[PDB]
RNA sequence: AAAAAAAAAA
């Protein structure tokens, strides 16, 4: 009696719990189509909105739209959709949480970090997690976080650090290869015309 | 990695970060009393005659620019063109 | 300063050996005294040798003949009697230590696998994935399965001169590795020859031992390149001794009362090897001497690491946890965030801000005293030679 | 300077001026201190404005004014209807003039006395400038407080934002250049720091037995000791040159 | 010197300047350096360097300047602008009633050091000689500037009225060959808004002029408020007795309608809407009403005011203050909400042992009948103390983790470097982008342009921009024989025009593939209806005139137009895609403004008005493409986090319409750099 | 109920498969793509409980337009776990028939020893799995997906060498995603990805998949 | 004098902050650091719920007073009316209570507890008593009369759940309030003269 | 002269 009453569903999805049907008000939800006069259409349909996300189960029901229905948890869509669509998806909550509160960020600013979170074709996070496990330099990892252990990875395994980045020559105190200083300025020996 | 003049495919505008650095240069060149290449009219700050002889592009500097596949453009002054 | 002044291009991380940290160190024979002063005079072999770097202001170095600024300081050795862990490197050593060998000191799967040349193709350049894959690949290994006569399945069949040798399997069991601390505990669940009993702690000199005679092709294969970071290492054997610029010696009024924890941490160090190398001239009792290792691992630890949970704090003598150098590296206020991410500079100045709509933008009022603090370094040309000279 | 006033109104002294340069009203009668109107809306303190009208109101009459909270005797029209009777505007505006050309303001302004107070942030206790002073003994680095004569932080977001503008010159001033130079003397095979005695100009590797191929190498100081203190970690931060 | 003020947030928030010296102890500078350095001049300590190389010194002077970083690359805007009572009078200097004699515009002249010493004509000459305030702007105002926009207070019937461009409120503000002609300014138009006056100025310009047009506004501004003045008082914060017992009847209405609301719940009468409880139903209910008699009684309180309240104009200045500060000034304060909702019940089922157990009131429910004027009763001000202890909680606790999160980000991409080939790689080379943005463009140099070719219908795409021939009324008033002789004499004009009729119907294609919602605003650079406004300003263009410019011209300059802006070089298959995929919206921008319609029958460009126009755009597009050289990981990092700092305005005010659990604000751009492992608030919108 | 959710569920999996097949290359007609649920009752059944259609009756084999001997089997197993005895199955139809490309679509799971078998059956024999719930969606025709082009070495070449890039240092696609299992790419390979820009209009990326 | 609150060796386990230097600035900051109270929260504490300023601090501590920073709404100051309780002993109530008609825990059934009314004298129960109104006004009648039982003691009658709650113990905050009944004062003219 | 603690300003 305890199992048929606490465990087993009748219906539905049991990583699904509360679920709102609503009409939308604005022109973001909306379905919006070309007429045959050339406008844009706005069609407000009913629409559903789950708390808990498992497309699986939903995406494949017998009358729900396989395209335009989407998911906010960003592993999900890594292991059903793909990287360039986390891309996609991470950055339509980033505008989304932007335009929440008005604030407006240029597009390459977000797409640039987009294409950062994809770079290595899975999730990187920025955490100790995510930078730390890069291909990147000993000072690269070393200086954000966890200093002694990535020191001693490097010791131990003998890691070969080719001082290319911008804070490994800022410890070492030459000039970075960095902003004006990605070149090198060499005298013209010919150019050396009449002077004083 | 020396690369040809016809196989340069970096741009020809030259742009703020390489003006910096080559008036920087030029000029303290100049603070330790190289010849001037143009006629003077008063001027004793010499970043002023930096860019004063920057203007008719008479600077002997050659711009060393590195390409990501560790190669590199030998770019001349007079073959870019000024723009701000 | 007649050297030719280069720019270095790659910085090679790597492990000292213990002949290399002796050639390294000035100090010849070793520091032996814990002892810094010794009749108003500096001791040879102590913690404030003259051979390490210099004293105060008037001093001079006995190696590079120069002053605090001149002497970037110079290193010590101690020749430890017996080995020590390095607590640091223990998250490291164990997973060494679960992918070789107790006994013969072999790999646990041997090195022409087509799994071990698929994950060493796969990570070229990548030896911190290459060590978590061969570890992922002998996390299953229990048995040092091996011998080429192990196939002999076949009946009338000619042998091969042509064959390839196989793997070599001492025929012994791997023992689970458990740790609470600085200790190392090894278990067999499934019982070996009759000699060898099934619960044992595990000291850093069978450690050291089993790391020794490891070759460096398993070293390769290991992620871990045998020209500098051999796995054997990894144990202190020989500690090194930083110089004076590393402990300054901290004056009080005149003269230096006293010194700093390292200097302090380092004579317990001393006073540690010292006691021990009594002990087992002696011929003392095996409790005295597992005594003795386990208090100098203990301040060798704290030496290395003093935030190691499950392991005992070490007493300073203001009430407070002793500042390792894992302490001085990491955190905000660190050497890396502190002094090299965030380090001071010189010509500045702050104060409080006022407005002042009459200026424009590209111009800041400066007070006439920050004014006169702060200098311009100007160069000496003869457009503006007069105004200089009329200057100074 | 920092002044204050009863109800949240902190700020600075922006600028002094003379009795013949400001503003004056009919009566000739120039006030001690002038404010801007723009902070009154956004801090919301409409009681600073009834503690004027109040201290005007009570500065004629000649009484102590009684400003309690949730007091229903005191009310803004009976001030202001008190106030009338003293020969002065109703709302507290008086009409003043030009200090510099003596024109009348277009814009009536509202004046009345008010209770102030200085603060214990003056600028003599906060100016601090350095040109080159003190280095500490272990990483050679400016001191900390204005007692001990220390340089400003160039934190991390100094370092952010330049990175962000691209110049790599100016970080080679600050973190190089103007906080702790230093020159070593590192062998070529070994790659760590060898013996350089420069009175007879000799070097020596003590491990590579080296003797020619040293070289010099220009860095800060904090990265010494953090080479320094990895070569007291079992670890060789071998730098070479070639 | 460098001069920074902590902590720096962004990239605007340290600047080059020049150093000036002055005999009192503390650091003098320009009111507008406030915006950027977040500086309020209450206690601020802020530092100053100075570079000890000369070379570090040009640096500065070609990059740490502060003209030159006039516009973020974060948004495209301004961070500096007018502000404070520079803005007021700015604002009250401009009206039409402002009428202003010869010797105060003879005081305000010599504040003008980029005046040409040419005295303009007055505006009024009998009996009394009269200049005005747009006249006197007019000569602050340098080169060639031609602006449209509105006003705060701009009615939005009268644009479709017939006094669209005759203004009895003077609300619409033009701006024409550099000179002020028409509409008074405010924040929309000299504040840090994008297509404002200073945008353009510096857009047009150059930073230097820009930069002397930002000095030269605030000392003949400030000047000139010595002689008008600006003055709130206890005054401006009394309304008529008439709006009072109006905003008094409209609370007591309110709070009648909510003890009815009440009522009816407790009587069993109050259907619990769709998506929520009976709790939430009603508490919405309650919120709704005090919020819409609030913002009603605002609003009555708003429009009762003069034209002489300092604060009324001051809030439309755009300075400082809203409409909500005008009504807790006059009106009302409200309802005090902490996290959004109702004051707690600390005891027992009582907020205050002063009202009654089980009261929802608006009493004992935190709402706040009384104007901060006419003062607070206790309960309503512990109320108002339980909602401003949330204001400086909400303050206190984020900006820990909010700097976490900038620290993180910018050390994750702290090498994203800009190389020399166009493409976009990190500290170990690994190729994170081809072009910068997907364009190869910088963020400071684009701006907002609007799409013609996307949300009108096909019938108006074919009488709007399909060009015939055969309406020969409109070819004889629009082109000079000579165009005529010139196409009769040639034959492949008419498929010429066919084919681009083809390009316009492909690109309007193609554009409907690429926004599906319609969206007819893009970011691109080189706003080019400013600048054929300026060569027909410029060169004199009579659009009553027939003009001799021959269609057939114009499409081999837009040809030559879109062959001359590569960004892509190279004559590879791979290059050329390339080249066609980072301009393709230029390219559409392009044929759908320089059209043969547009240049003939409605802008009526010339010839040498043409070459001057191509040879503009051509420049222009060449200088707003991304620098070689450009860290930009570090400058993506402090532009998203600078609006991380930000994101607390939005706390109070809420009530939640849907009760739908989401999370907002520093957490859901937390997750997002974790890669949102598990999602904080898991939800579908199916 | 079951027969006509199951008849369904297989119409839409094959209507999946084919899609799949088309958009690898394979020669695959236009009314297959266009198969409705009545044609699919009138060609192969309604009924799956007495076999018509039978799960093994639905085997579809389809070729390639350029090399026609390069063939793809799909196989259907009714059993809701599978062992290695009827992967062994599947392997001796498969030389007996000379073709070096099949999926098998399983419905509950797929066994670990299986999984060894597949991964050293690999370079022989192609032989992919796929879970029957991830084929009820198609994967490319999602809003949020841009277009991926699978790319031959000749222009991974010239890729390569206009913008002299190295394998190593490109962007990079991991082997297990479901774009990449949908057009079957192996390691080595290099995906382009065509995509919508606000900014440019559009824009070509290219992943490497490891 | 320094602050640690403990042993000397052991001050790292002792709290700190708790004897401070005072700030003899003006005689406000004075009389604002005398009349200080401090959370033993941390401050590094992301919950934002010890931080809000309760309901129930209404004349008990000042509203508007928190320093700023990481400190808000931990550092407090007491209200102008309110005062701290000394600590008295709670015998001479109890022996009062067990004259009076109170039956004590150990002298009766289990069974007979639901109807009656529990009695806690600083947290221990001691007995059930039937008639609580009555006691209860006969607690105020010898409170107010300061014979046996001062004015310091604090007592709840937990009406619903049918409880009565004596608190004698240090560290009570209270404030000294008129008292009303019948809709009348008990504050007369004649008070107002003496 | 170091370290710890407390009080604050932005
Ligand atoms: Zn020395
Ligand atoms: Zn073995
Ligand atoms: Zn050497």
């Amino acid at each position: 009696e305890a199992n048929m009453l606490s465990d087993m569903t009748l219906q539905g999805i049991e990583a699904i719990g509360k679920v709102y049907m609503h009409l939308p008000q604005t022109d973001s939800k909306k379905r919006i189509v070309i007429t045959e006069t050339g406008e844009f259409k706005a069609i407000g349909e009913w629409l559903l909105e789950t708390d808990g996300t498992s497309m699986m189960k939903v995406l494949s029901e017998r009358d729900v739209d396989p395209i335009r229905t989407s998911s906010n948890d960003i592993c999900e869509i890594f292991q059903v959709l793909g990287i360039e669509a986390v891309r996609k998806s991470v950055e339509k909550e980033m505008n989304a949480v932007l335009q929440f509160y008005g604030l407006y960020v240029n597009y390459r600013h977000l797409a640039l970090l987009c294409d950062v979170m994809t770079a290595k074709g899975h999730l990187m996070a920025i955490t100790r997690h995510g930078i730390n496990r890069q291909d990147t330099g000993a000072l690269m990892r070393c200086s954000f976080e966890e200093t002694v252990d990535v020191l001693m990875d490097a010791a131990a395994h003998a890691e070969t650090d080719p001082m290319r980045g911008v804070s490994e020559n800022i410890i070492m105190g030459q000039l970075p290869k960095m902003g004006t200083g990605c070149f090198d300025l060499l005298l013209d020996a010919e150019k050396c015309r009449f002077g004083i | 990695g020396g690369v040809p003049k016809s196989k340069r495919i970096t741009t020809k505008y030259m742009t703020k970060y390489e003006r910096a650095r080559v008036l920087g240069t030029r000029a303290l060149q100049i603070a330790m009393c190289a010849p001037i290449m143009v006629e003077l009219d008063g001027e004793t700050d010499p970043l002023q005659i930096a860019m004063k002889e920057l203007k008719q592009k008479k600077i002997p500097i050659i711009i060393r620019r590195y390409l990501p596949d560790h190669s590199y453009e030998d770019w001349s002054i007079d073959e870019l063109i000024m723009v701000d | 300063s007649k050297a030719p002044l280069r720019q270095v291009k790659r910085v090679q991380f790597g492990i000292l050996s213990p002949d290399e940290i002796r050639r390294m160190s000035v100090t010849e024979g070793g520091v032996q005294f814990a002892e810094t002063m010794e009749g108003g005079r500096p001791k040879l072999g102590g913690l404030m040798d003259p051979r390490q770097g210099v004293i105060d202001r008037t001093s001079r170095c006995q190696t590079c003949a120069g002053n605090m600024t001149e002497c970037p300081g110079h290193f010590g050795h101690i020749d430890l009697a017996k080995p020590v862990f390095h607590i640091g490197f223990i998250t490291k050593t164990i997973k060494i230590l679960r992918c070789v060998c107790f006994y013969c000191s072999k790999m646990l799967v041997s090195p022409h696998n087509p799994k071990i040349k698929e994950i060493v193709m796969k990570s070229r350049g990548q030896p911190r994935k290459r060590l978590a894959y061969v570890y992922d690949l002998c996390k299953g290994k229990t048995i040092c399965e091996g011998g080429e006569d192990m196939d002999l399945t076949k009946e009338n069949q000619q042998p091969d001169p042509n064959k390839k040798p196989g793997h070599g399997g001492c025929g012994h069991y791997q023992p689970s590795i458990r740790r609470t601390g600085l200790d190392l505990t090894a278990e067999w669940k499934h019982q070996n020859e009759d000699s060898q009993e099934k619960k044992i702690v595990v000291s850093a000199e069978r450690v050291w031992e089993i790391l020794k005679h490891i070759t460096d092709e398993e070293c390769f294969i290991l992620g871990m390149d045998p020209k500098y970071a051999r796995p054997d290492w990894m144990i202190v054997t020989v500690l090194p001794v930083p110089p004076l610029a590393v402990r300054p010696a901290v004056v009080m009024f005149g003269a230096a009362k006293n010194q700093d924890d390292l200097t302090h941490k380092l004579s317990d160090i001393i006073k540690a090897n010292n006691e021990l190398r009594k002990n087992e001239a002696s011929g003392a009792a095996a409790h005295v001497i597992q005594e003795n290792i386990k208090m100098l691992q203990f301040h060798v630890a704290t030496l290395v690491d003093n935030d190691m949970p499950g392991m005992p704090r070490a007493m300073q003598k203001s009430g407070k946890p002793l500042k390792a150098i894992k302490a001085r590296l990491k955190g905000k206020e660190g050497r890396i965030r502190g002094n090299l991410m965030g380090k001071r500079v010189d010509f500045s100045a702050r104060t409080v801000i006022t407005p002042d709509p009459n200026l424009r933008i590209d111009q800041v009022g400066v007070p006439r005293s920050i004014a006169q603090n702060l200098t311009f370094p100007e160069l000496v040309t003869p457009f503006n030679i007069d105004r200089m000279q009329e200057l100074v | 300077d920092k002044f204050a006033s009863r109800h949240g109104q902190k700020g600075t002294c922006g600028i002094q001026y003379r009795q013949e340069d400001m503003a004056f009203t009919c009566e000739g009668l120039a006030p001690d201190i002038i404010i801007n109107p723009h902070a009154i809306p956004s801090r919301m303190t409409i009681g600073h404005l009834i503690e004027c009208l109040q201290g005007k109101l009570g500065s004629n009459k000649g009484e102590i004014g009684d400003a309690t909270p949730f007091n229903d005797a005191v009310n803004v029209q009976k001030i202001s209807t008190f106030l009338q009777e003293y020969g002065y505007h109703l709302r507290g505006n008086e009409v003043m003039y030009n200090g510099h050309t003596g024109r009348k303001i277009n814009a009536q302004v509202f004046l009345g006395p008010t209770y102030y107070q200085r603060l214990k942030h003056m600028v003599d206790d906060k100016i601090h400038s350095r040109a080159r002073g003190p280095v500490q003994i272990l990483v050679r680095q400016p001191m900390e407080g204005r007692a001990r004569d220390g340089g400003l932080r160039f934190g991390e977001m100094e370092r952010d934002c330049q990175i962000s503008h691209g110049a790599a010159q100016f970080l080679r001033e600050r973190l190089f250049e103007v906080s702790d130079p230093y020159r070593v003397h590192i062998c070529n095979f070994c790659g760590l720091i060898a013996i350089a005695n420069l009175r007879n100009n000799t070097f020596e590797c003590k491990g590579c037995k080296n003797k020619t191929q040293i070289s010099q190498v220009r860095l800060p100081y904090a990265a010494k000791l953090l080479f320094q203190e990895l070569m007291s970690m079992n670890i060789a931060p071998r730098l070479m040159v070639t | 010197v460098i001069f920074n003020r902590q902590p720096t947030l962004h990239k605007m928030s340290m600047m080059g300047h020049r150093v000036k010296v002055l005999p009192w102890s503390t650091f003098r500078m320009n009111l507008s350096c406030t915006s950027p350095y977040n500086a309020d001049f209450d206690g601020d300590e802020m530092n100053l360097h100075v570079p000890q190389s000369m070379e570090t010194r040009a640096e500065v002077e070609n990059i740490h300047i502060t003209p030159r970083q006039i516009i973020t690359p974060q948004a495209n805007k301004p961070v500096m602008g007018i502000v404070q009572d520079t803005l007021t009078a700015v604002r009250k200097m401009t009206k039409r009633d402002v009428f202003i004699t010869r010797e105060q515009v003879m005081n305000l002249l010599m504040f003008l050091p980029t005046w040409d010493a040419k005295m303009p004509q007055p505006c009024i000459l009998k009996p009394r000689p009269l200049w005005t305030g747009k006249q006197i702007f007019s000569l602050i105002i340098p080169g060639n500037v031609n602006m449209i926009r509105t006003h705060s207070t701009h009615p939005d019937e009268e644009d479709e009225g017939p006094y669209k461009w005759i203004s009895p409120g003077d609300t619409k503000v033009m701006v024409e060959h550099g000179e002020l002609i028409m509409g008074i300014l405010c924040k929309k138009s000299l504040g840090t808004s994008a297509g404002s006056l200073l945008h353009i100025c510096f857009l047009e310009l150059g930073h230097d002029i820009a930069g002397r047009f930002y000095g030269n506004i605030q000392t003949v501004i400030n000047n000139w408020l010595l002689f008008e003045g600006h003055s709130i008082g206890i005054g401006d914060t009394i309304a008529d007795p008439q709006t009072y017992n109006e905003i008094q009847q409209a609370i007591k209405k309110a709070k009648d309608d909510v003890i009815n609301v009440i009522q009816k719940a407790h009587n069993m009468e109050l259907e619990p809407t769709p998506g929520n409880t009976l709790r939430q139903t009603f508490e919405n209910k309650v919120n709704r009403i005090l919020n819409d008699a609030r913002d009603k009684t605002g609003g009555s309180a708003k429009k009762s005011l003069t034209e002489y309240n300092n604060l009324k104009a001051m809030v439309v200045s755009g300075s400082k203050g809203s409409n909500i500060n005008i009504s807790q000034v006059i009106a009302c304060v409200g309802q005090q909400n902490v996290e959004g909702k109702r004051i707690p019940y600390g005891f027992r089922k009582r907020t205050l042992p002063h009202f009654i157990k089980d009261d929802y009131g608006p009493e004992s429910r935190g709402f706040v009948e009384n104007s901060y004027l006419a003062g607070l009763t206790p309960s309503e001000f512990y109320f108002h103390a339980m909602g401003g202890r949330e204001g400086l909680i909400d303050t206190a606790v984020k900006t820990a983790e909010t700097g976490y999160i900038q620290r993180r980000l910018i050390k994750a991409m702290e090498s994203v470097m800009v190389n020399y080939d166009g493409t976009v790689r990190n500290s170990v080379g690994q190729l994170i982008q081809l072009r910068y943005g997907e364009d190869g463009l910088c963020g400071e140099l684009v701006e907002f342009q609007n799409m013609p070719t996307v949300k009108l219908s096909n019938k108006s795409f074919e009488k709007r921009f399909k060009f015939d021939w055969s309406n020969e009324r409109l070819m004889k008033k629009v082109f000079t024989d000579d165009v005529i002789k010139e196409m009769t004499d040639s034959s492949e004009a008419i498929q010429e025009l066919e084919a681009e009729w083809d390009r316009l119907v492909s690109d309007r294609d193609s554009l409907r593939q690429i926004f599906p919602n319609g969206e007819s605003k893009v970011v691109l650079p080189c706003n080019l209806q400013r600048m054929i406004w300026n060569v027909q300003k410029i060169f004199h263009i009579n659009k009553r005139l027939p003009t001799d410019l021959s269609p057939i011209r114009v499409i081999k300059g837009v040809k030559t137009l879109l062959e001359r802006c590569v960004i892509v070089t190279g004559n590879d298959r791979i290059s050329k895609q390339a080249n066609e995929n980072a301009t393709l919206l230029f390219q559409c921008l392009i044929r759908s403004t320089l059209c043969t319609k547009y240049v003939s029958e409605e802008f009526r460009l010339s010839t040498e008005a043409f070459e001057w126009l191509v040879g503009e755009i051509e420049t222009r597009f060449q200088q707003a493409q991304a620098n070689p050289g450009e860290m930009v990981g570090a400058l993506a990092a402090q532009s998203l986090g600078e609006p991380a700092t930000q994101m607390t305005l939005n706390t109070f005010h809420f009530a939640g319409v849907s009760s739908k659990n989401v999370t907002l604000g520093v957490p859901r751009l937390k997750e997002i750099i974790n890669i949102s492992k598990k999602p904080k608030a898991p939800s579908l919108t199916v | 109920m079951d027969d006509e959710a199951e008849t369904y569920k297989l119409w839409r999996i094959r209507k999946t498969i084919m899609q799949l097949s088309h958009d690898r290359g394979y020669l695959v007609t236009q009314d297959e793509l266009d198969q409705t649920l009545e044609q699919f009752k009138e060609m192969f059944g309604d009924k799956p409980s007495e076999k018509r259609p039978a799960r093994s009756d639905l085997i579809v084999l389809v070729a390639h337009n350029d090399d026609p001997t390069d063939q793809m089997f799909v196989f259907f197993p009714e059993e809701p776990k599978i062992g290695i005895k009827t992967i062994k199955t599947y392997c001796t139809r498969m030389q007996e028939e000379n073709i070096h490309r099949a999926i098998v679509v399983v419905q509950g799971g797929m066994t670990p020893s299986a999984k060894q078998s597949l991964v050293d059956m690999a370079p022989k024999y192609i032989l992919e799995q796929f879970l029957e719930s991830e084929l009820l969606i198609n994967i490319t025709e999602h809003e949020l997906v841009p277009e991926h082009v699978v790319m031959t070495v000749e222009e991974k070449q010239e890729l390569l060498s206009r913008y002299k890039l190295k394998e190593n240092m490109l962007m990079r696609i991991q082997a297990g995603d479901p774009v990449a299992r949908y057009f079957g790419l192996k390691r080595g390979q290099v995906v382009k990805i065509i995509r919508s820009s606000e900014t440019a209009g559009r824009y070509i990326s290219y992943r490497l998949v490891c | 004098a320094t602050g640690n609150w403990g042993d000397q060796k052991k001050a790292h386990q002792a709290r700190a902050g708790v004897s401070q230097v005072l700030n003899r600035l003006t005689f406000a900051s004075t009389l604002s650091h005398l009349r200080r109270v401090n959370s033993p929260i941390g401050r590094d504490g992301k919950l934002a719920k010890p931080r809000q300023l309760h309901n129930t601090l209404w004349g008990m501590l000042c509203p508007a007073e928190t320093p700023e920073g990481a400190a808000v709404g931990l550092v407090k100051n007491l209200a102008l009316m309110a005062y701290i309780s000394v600590g008295s002993q709670p015998s001479p109530i109890l022996e009062f209570l067990e004259e009076w008609s109170m039956e004590n825990l150990e002298e009766i059934a289990p069974s007979a507890i639901a109807d009656a009314t529990k009695i806690f004298v600083n947290g221990c129960w001691v007995g059930i008593h039937r008639d609580p109104e009555q006691l209860m006004a006969t607690l105020r009648k010898l409170r107010r009369q300061m014979d046996i039982i001062v004015s310091e003691v604090s007592m709840i009658r937990d009406i619903r759940d049918r409880e009565i709650r004596i608190y004698t113990d240090a560290g009570r905050i209270c404030r000294p309030l008129l008292i009303v009944e019948n809709g009348s004062l008990l504050l007369k003219k004649t008070h107002v003269e003496m």
